[PDB]
């Protein structure tokens, strides 16, 4: 079925804008939505057709103050992204509080695109956590789409900030969102500033302009983590059927990222999967232990090398898994595109259910706790404080998240049959 | 609630496994080839629960 | 024959130092079943870094007796395989002749593992100085060099000499031949013929010495100083026992010199 | 396992930059660090490899206070050292003192490459003897290194000082390093400035530029000495059998040099064997003996002449020892490789165990014993002073190089079963 991507905030609105232009190159599109002229793949999900084949893909932008929407509308990419859907604070509350009065027809423009695609199975957030008028936002939207299609499930690719600790407020409005997205998203892809931050600093000398080169970083693993489904082939034609074995318990849907050329500006499949387990490659920043791994790889790769490379990679041991279950590496192929660059003719990315990124749930919840002590900042604006007096959806957010917290360590424990 | 459903989930949790140990014990005899075992009985799992005699 | 040689002979390095390796780290039910032994070769191929080709598979790492349970004997084969315009000169023959040659120098390498497992255990107790710590690792000094010697010998001789023979000789009946002739100093050098064999029948009880040694890993310090004393009692008995067979083989002479440098 | 190896000192800097440099051109690479297209050899222990197969050394490179330290950096090889290792007195407890605040970062650099190769067996330093602030900064690596890493074999490659005796706290320096070394090492391998000096008299006229051109002898010593772990062997392919039969105990670590082709700019082994146990190509300036000894040959060398050749040095009695060890000669093969020239393709080293270093020791103990007498260089610095003030780490240094010469003249007593 087609997917509808839901970018909301002015950093998600960036990395959406950023994917659609990527997918836009390597497809058939030119910057008008023209079928390029020099052109094999499964354009139906992702891109609508038109009979002029202006292929629109179906995103949905949401604005909130919009600042960095102007620059977006004054694109020559802007006749490419025409479904004529797009409809006008630092904290979460004002940010749940501006959506909850817009919703009706924000919701119209989900209605709509869902009434004219032929299909719709997911909802794919570029979500912002702690990204102002993005949080919050996104938290109430999150819980509004569940409800409204219960039978369909939500992808968040959550760019969680960490930029070595400006938000003051950026704990608070953090532990908030994780609470909506543990109960009412289905799947999550987790990203790092600084994790991105320190591979930008590893390949490049880029350390100031820091989040303009990220969002090619982003973009990538953004393409990469599609283009199974973007192009055809034997298996993980469809994305649920992706998306299961990546999420084994409900609780832990949160998926690592890396890359094996980080630096993709002949090489076999067994180098590849080794170069991929090392923590170099890795984009994210007691025992620990992986629940499930998989792997896709696009380019000139020989078959009956990567069962030999599965061997190998058994035998090197990078990495373990040790869960309660029989999750194995799995081996996944695609077809690298024509017309850009073959540049690192084999290339590869791994997304993986890991226990480590409990750690990185728990760092904000520390600052959250010290500030929760401090009470520092409350914020006290009168929007803040009539929206919760109580104050106590923090406190839920936390229980929540503390769970979760827990949940991961009793994953690394020999006994996750009993509850977690 | 679990009268009518844990009984029927044990019971076939059972069945699955010994199904699973006669389906990778045959597969064993067949002394490429034996990596259908190994794929299947992966880091640890369930690569040493019954030696047959 | 250079591949052969590469897996047979174990002429390539961290190829023998790794399947070796790999086996005696377990030591009955287990390490027989086609489960670990049939792919042990499988992971150690794969960090031999050298191989991998077609010549590289065929390596049956099979068995020939089944062992019930401190000795220097673990019997185990190693066959190459080849195809029909090949099987009609190598002989099925003198295939089996390299498995009775690889035994033993397996059985060699089962010494340098072993008493490098007890220098290196060794070297966690050391503060710890004293009179039994320092005279007891000068055994491990005194029963280290005989094998670093023995093993200088059959890797001069059953490698490289016997190699430069049947190399520069062949550059089709003189095939047969002449594999018949370079095996044949193989096992003629390597001390495994039966003339040459109470030579042979002294460095069991050496061997055994050392595995008695690792044993003991100062609660019974005297219970390994008479070990050395009867290590070195056997060793001044091969001196002997070598020298008495010079008088009645060209391929011993230079194994009274390996032993005896600058002693008697 | 691979080797790391830690230079440091101006003059350890200097021969561990011509060290890579000769192996640089000695393997298949290039000043980038990639392999050149011309290029059977086992790269994997002194080599990390790169992805684009840029072969760099696992170098660390120790400065302190640089000024003529530049003149590494502004190479044509300083692409190929890159691991990106390199941080920022003539006594030595100035050397000690200075690397007493920078130990956490340094030994961060050490860890770096320990996890960042598959494994870690030796730490091979290029240390200077006296180097001012070579040593003192040297001695207390050396004690860090064996508590942090003691499954670990360390080699010391100590270029002894001796230049017919400007440094007038030499002695000193010296005798603190001794102590450490003793302690602390697990194999040194001596070498002497004026053995290569009167060497450099004898092959050539060069007097006066001594330290250049004898950066050379030393580094055809230090590639020689590893050649048989760098390239393939059916023994002693790794580092520990090759150490073991050089140093019998545990004291006497200390270990001679010397070439057989004293000019390398047909010989049988008969020949090439008996020009080791000729003192003019040994490289080192009462019955006397040698403990041990061991030879390496290069080169496509003729075998049933190493039978006749064994029984030849044996009849020739060239090399006088009678020791508490066996002492037998062991002789080794290796392949010269196929890229430098064949004139003098048969090319031999020896290193051995010889009580004759022992007099070499007892020279700068009787110069500081001397110069202990007098107290005329005490320093009386205030970083000296207060660094030692009771002045007894001299006099532990000297009760326990006493203690090595001592064992050094047991060695040679027929009783070295009992204490020596």
């Amino acid at each position: 079925r087609e997917i509808i991507t839901l970018q909301l905030g002015q950093c998600g609105n960036q990395i959406g804008f950023e994917f659609w232009k990527q997918l836009c190159a390597e497809h058939g599109i030119s910057p008008e939505g023209i079928v390029e002229e020099f052109a094999t793949d499964r354009k139906d999900v992702f891109f609508y057709q038109a009979d002029d084949e202006h292929y629109i893909p179906r995103a949905v932008l949401l604005d909130l103050e919009p600042r960095v929407i102007h620059s977006i509308l004054n694109s020559p990419y802007a006749k490419l992204y025409n479904p004529e859907n797009i409809y006008l604070g630092n904290n979460w509350a004002s940010g749940f509080s501006q959506g909850e009065k817009i919703h009706e027809d924000i919701f119209d423009i989900i209605d709509r695109e869902a009434d004219g695609s032929d299909s719709l199975e997911g909802f794919v957030l570029c979500h912002s956590i702690a990204g102002g008028t993005g949080s919050g936002l996104g938290s109430y939207l999150l819980e509004r789409l569940n409800d409204r299609y219960p039978k369909k499930l939500v992808q968040t690719y959550s760019v969680f900030p960490n930029q070595d600790e400006d938000v003051v407020v950026q704990p608070y409005n953090s532990l908030l969102t994780l609470k909506r997205l543990t109960q009412n998203a289905d799947c999550v892809v987790v990203l790092d500033n600084t994790a991105l931050n320190r591979i930008a600093t590893d390949r490049l000398h880029i350390q100031n302009p820091s989040f303009s080169q990220i969002n090619q970083l982003v973009s990538t693993i953004m393409s990469a983590s599609t283009t199974t489904l973007r192009y055809p082939g034997y298996m993980n034609n469809d994305l649920i059927g992706l998306i299961a074995s990546l999420i084994p318990t409900p609780r832990l849907h949160f998926l690592m990222t890396g890359y094996t050329p980080l630096t993709t500006d002949k090489t076999t499949v067994l180098d590849v999967m080794r170069r991929l387990l090392q923590p170099k490659n890795v984009m994210v920043s007691t025992n620990h232990c992986y629940i499930a791994i998989l792997n896709i790889i696009q380019g000139e790769v020989d078959p009956t090398q990567v069962h030999k490379s599965l061997q190998r990679i058994r035998e090197r041991k990078l990495a373990n898994f040790i869960p309660w279950g029989p999750a194995s590496i799995q081996v996944a192929l695609s077809r690298k595109s024509p017309y850009l660059p073959s540049a690192h003719r084999v290339s590869g990315l791994m997304m993986a259910n890991h226990t480590s990124i409990s750690s990185l749930f728990e760092r904000t919840c520390r600052q959250y706790d010290k500030l929760r002590k401090r009470e520092a900042f409350l914020e006290q604006f009168r929007k803040e404080d009539m929206f919760k007096d109580n104050f106590d959806e923090m406190d839920t957010s936390r229980e929540i998240v503390q769970q979760l917290i827990d949940e991961y360590h009793a994953a690394t424990r020999p006994d996750y049959i009993s509850w977690g | 609630l679990v009268s009518g459903f844990e009984a029927t989930i044990n019971k076939f949790d059972k069945n699955f496994s010994a199904h699973l140990l006669d389906l990778l014990a045959r597969l064993s005899i067949y002394s490429g080839m034996a990596s259908v075992i190994s794929r299947l009985d992966f880091n640890g799992f369930y690569t040493e629960r019954l030696e047959r005699l | 024959y250079e591949a052969l040689r590469h897996f047979l002979l174990m002429e390539d390095g961290e190829f023998a130092q790794s399947l070796s390796d790999l086996l005696f780290e377990k030591l009955p039910g287990e390490l027989l079943n086609p489960l670990v032994l049939n792919s042990v070769l499988s992971k150690a191929l794969q960090c031999s870094l050298h191989g991998d080709t077609p010549h590289a598979s065929n390596l049956s790492l099979a068995l020939k007796y089944l062992p019930e349970v401190p000795d220097v004997l673990s019997c185990l084969e190693l066959r190459y395989k080849v195809d029909w315009p090949l099987n009609i000169v190598i002989t099925e023959g003198c295939v089996s002749k390299y498995s009775g040659v690889f035994s033993f120098l397996l059985q060699l390498k089962l010494m340098m593992w072993a008493l490098k497992d007890v220098c290196f255990h060794l070297k966690r107790t050391a503060m710890a100085g004293s009179v039994q710590f320092r005279q007891l690792q000068l055994f491990k000094h005194e029963m280290q060099h005989f094998v670093k010697v023995i093993q200088g010998y059959i890797a001069n001789q059953i490698l490289h000499v016997t190699w430069c023979e049947f190399r520069a000789r062949l550059a089709l009946e003189e095939i047969q031949r002449a594999h018949a002739e370079y095996l044949h100093k193989a096992v003629f050098r390597g001390l495994l013929t039966e003339k040459a064999a109470p030579v042979m029948n002294v460095i069991h009880s050496i061997f055994s010495l050392v595995l008695k040694f690792r044993s003991q890993l100062h609660p019974n310090f005297a219970l390994m100083q008479q070990s050395y004393n009867t290590f070195k009692y056997y060793s001044h008995f091969l001196f002997k026992v070598v020298t008495k067979l010079v008088n009645r083989q060209p391929h011993l002479e230079d194994f009274l010199l390996r032993i005896n440098f600058n002693n008697y």
